[PDB]
């Protein structure tokens, strides 16, 4: 959680890593996405795709960002201690994060929070001894109306209850990945008591097109 | 180990609302005098859009 | 029209809002999507916004501003930089998803709203600024791009106009400030999300320093149809300077939360009893009412029998539309404890350039702690409200106020409640 380097054994400069020719690839698409000139724009999702390569980022994909995008160094440190989600501690194969904001709290998330606890052993923040499950605190994540909900890596998993969690856990320790969907009979936003609009089909092509048009 | 001095115009500072009035005091009771001319800050053209520019040298790396 | 609601089923914007049809190019198509786009292009930019102005049209980002004027201000000849567009697809706001089903069930209606802003404006490209944490949305819609681009509606030559548009999109990093146009703009630019100070207004300076004009997903999208069906027919919805129709979030303590589209003045009450199921233990049961998301204050009980769900009826209330999400609290709720969570995701999302918010929202947080523990005075409830009236309006961006105002809300509404549990605390611990 500090926002100041120490030269760890394990996070140094002299930490090997490198990008692999097709990670360059899209390097090279990305950084042919912006106007030239302003190569840094591409400093957003270049070291963020450094972390895909890595799950995490230490002090060597941040040079190599700063050296492949003819940038000082310490614009990719403002970057990346900037946002949450560029993690500059190695976490676990699969980052918990569970939404404990205002909407999700009123919909028992605290809950969630302590069978994830109970399951798993460990605390907020803290990691597994056998380095597969990450659980920590996040705020809004834009599914409100699907509260309570967690997102484990890139996948979103909504209106839980603590035996859905729990489920969650189990498949994902057993080496399967679950589907990332809402747990309750409603797919995606609906109400659960049915469709209360968008009933009828849809008109089509040209229906209540303006004349002179 | 103190401090000590035999000047006794050695804290004597005074003020005058312009320089003409200091020059008339000074050849009034008889002092040498040099007199330097006073020092303002040039205007300066200030812009924070220049921060932003397009294509000048004036870009911020970093607000 | 005086009474409003109960909008039908062919006069909604977002047809498979759910996702229960195909959202690729067949099926948008289908939906009447990609329909006449170049008699929009070839009609002239200056026709498209006279349509956008005439139907009364606001900004659907939380503002309301007039989004026929903002589109207008960028219609200028060009001095040799480039125009842009861009899309604010982040939605970083609580209680707000509704931008999400857009952008994962309807793409190319995104899409075609881009094309069609940039042909008004004269925009060279789109930059689609998508949130973080959406990756099978954001994935949803470079496929759908993709779609578009092989189909030739965009790109060189799109859909046989002469005019050339491409359509980015890029992600975002996790952070709630760069939601905000101008801190978008810079993140954007590789930089730190933070706000820049206005004037330049992102009209003359922008992205690049490029004249750029930031809109909401939701008001891009309906862009199109206010094209195609016309300007009289969506600003015959809602009152006057409340057209159109929204699309309303509801969640907290409800019998079914959901994501709905409906009309612009409809009342709350039947909003509530007709989409979301009611409450939780019935209509007696509710205490409060968030309309607009954490940006905006409160409402009591009292307050929520006859208001109406547009700008000017709930500024009227002391409150705003916002992003129209409503957060409902029944009578079991310890609401001191919700606005001070409020208050600390204010915390933890402030990007801390400027000094009144970096210092004023961690004071907020400390004491609405202190609040929530009991452990405080009555006299200082006052001087909090002073602390939010040094916070408002000497702030460089708009979380300043949209973190004051929830404070200020939950004092005027329910300072009784706060002043019975600190002499509570002070008799149990004194
Ligand atoms: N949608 C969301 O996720 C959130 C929305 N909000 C809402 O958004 C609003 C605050 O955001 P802002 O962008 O600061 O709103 P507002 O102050 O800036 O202005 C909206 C737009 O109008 C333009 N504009 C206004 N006056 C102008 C002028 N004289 N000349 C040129 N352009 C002008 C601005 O450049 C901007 O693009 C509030 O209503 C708040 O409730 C707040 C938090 C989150
Ligand atoms: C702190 C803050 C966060 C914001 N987040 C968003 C957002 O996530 N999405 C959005 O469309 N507007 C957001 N806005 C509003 C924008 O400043 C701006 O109004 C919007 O991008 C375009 O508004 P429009 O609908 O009138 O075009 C935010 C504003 C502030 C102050
Ligand atoms: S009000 Fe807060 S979030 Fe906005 S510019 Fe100031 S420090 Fe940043
Ligand atoms: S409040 Fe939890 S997803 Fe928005």
């Amino acid at each position: 959680a500090l926002f100041v380097h120490r030269d760890t054994p394990k996070n140094n400069p002299e930490t090997p890593f490198d990008f692999t020719p097709e990670n360059y690839k899209r390097i090279e698409a990305i950084v042919k996405n912006y106007p030239e000139g302003h190569k840094a724009a591409a400093v957003l999702p270049v070291l963020d795709l450094a972390q895909r390569q890595n799950g995490w980022l230490p002090i060597s994909a941040m040079n190599k960002v700063a050296e492949i995008l003819q940038v000082p160094p310490m614009r990719v440190y403002e970057v990346a201690t900037f946002y949450t989600m560029y993690n500059r501690k190695p976490v676990g194969k699969y980052h918990i994060q569970v939404c404990t904001t205002t909407p999700c709290m009123l919909r028992n998330s605290d809950s969630i929070l302590e069978a994830i606890q109970k399951k798993l052993g460990i605390k907020v923040g803290e990691t597994t001894p056998d380095k597969l499950f990450t659980l920590i605190e996040v705020e809004c994540l834009g599914a409100c109306v699907n509260a309570p909900m967690v997102q484990i890596n890139d996948n979103y998993y909504e209106d839980l209850t603590p035996k859905d969690i729990e489920e969650i856990i189990d498949e994902l320790k057993a080496g399967k990945i679950p589907k990332p969907g809402p747990r309750s009979g409603r797919f995606s936003c609906e109400p659960a008591g049915g469709l209360t609009s968008l009933t009828e089909p849809p008109k089509g092509p040209g229906f209540g097109v303006q004349a002179g048009l | 180990g103190w401090a000590s001095t035999a000047d006794p115009l050695s804290n004597l500072v005074l003020t005058f609302s312009t320089k003409e009035d200091a020059i008339a005091f000074a050849e009034k009771n008889g002092w040498s005098y040099d007199v330097e001319e006073r020092k303002v800050p040039k205007p300066k053209s200030k812009s924070y859009g220049a921060n932003f520019s397009w294509n000048k040298r004036t870009r911020v790396s970093t607000k | 029209k005086t009474s409003f609601g109960s909008l039908k089923d062919e006069d909604r914007i977002f047809t498979n809002l759910y996702g229960r049809h195909d959202w690729r190019l067949k099926g948008a198509q289908s939906r009447g999507d990609w329909y006449k786009t170049k008699e929009i292009l070839l009609k002239g930019p200056d026709w498209i916004l006279g349509e956008v102005k005439t139907s009364g049209l606001r900004g659907r980002g939380g503002a309301g501003f007039p989004t026929g004027l903002k589109w207008s201000f960028m219609n200028k000849p060009s001095d040799g930089r480039p125009k842009y567009l861009v899309v604010n697809a982040d939605e970083g706001e609580p209680g707000t998803c509704k931008d999400r089903e857009i952008i994962r069930h309807d793409p190319h209606k995104l899409v075609e709203g881009c094309l069609v802003g940039g042909r008004a404006m004269g925009a060279r490209a789109a930059y689609i600024y998508i949130r973080g944490e959406f990756y099978n949305e954001a994935s949803n819609l470079q496929v759908a791009i993709r779609e578009a681009y092989e189909a030739g509606l965009i790109g060189k030559n799109a859909c046989g106009s002469g005019y050339d548009f491409d359509v980015f999109v890029v992600r975002g990093a996790g952070a709630y400030i760069c939601g905000e146009e101008t801190a978008l703009i810079e993140s954007i630019e590789g930089k730190q999300g933070k706000p820049r100070l206005k004037p330049p207004f992102p009209a003359d300076v922008g992205v690049f320093g490029c004249p750029t004009t930031v809109a909401n997903v939701e008001t891009v999208a309906v862009s199109p149809t206010i094209c195609r069906r016309g300007g009289a027919w969506f600003a015959s919805f809602g009152r006057e300077r409340n057209s159109g129709t929204k699309l309303f979030n509801i969640s907290g303590h409800v019998n079914n939360p959901c994501t709905v589209e409906e009309e612009m003045s409809v009342p709350l009450k039947e909003l509530i009893e007709k989409h979301a199921g009611g409450v939780t233990g019935g209509w007696d049961n509710l205490l409060a009412v968030i309309p607009g998301g954490s940006s905006t204050p409160l409402i009591p009980k009292s307050v929520c029998e006859t208001v109406l769900m547009d700008f000017d009826a709930l500024i009227q209330a002391q409150t705003g539309l916002g992003t129209a999400a409503v957060i409902v609290m029944d009578r079991s709720t310890d609401i001191v404890k919700a606005i001070a969570r409020l208050i600390e995701f204010y915390k933890h999302e402030s990007c801390g350039q400027c000094t009144p918010c970096r210092e004023g929202v961690d004071w907020m947080n400390k004491v609405m702690a202190r609040f929530v523990r009991g452990d405080a005075r009555p006299a200082e409830i006052d001087s909090l409200w002073e602390i939010s009236k040094q916070i408002e309006g000497h702030t460089i961006c708009a979380l300043g106020d949209g973190a004051a105002w929830p404070v200020q809300g939950l004092i005027r509404h329910f300072r009784p409640e706060l002043e019975e549990r600190m002499q509570r605390f002070a008799q149990q611990h004194q």
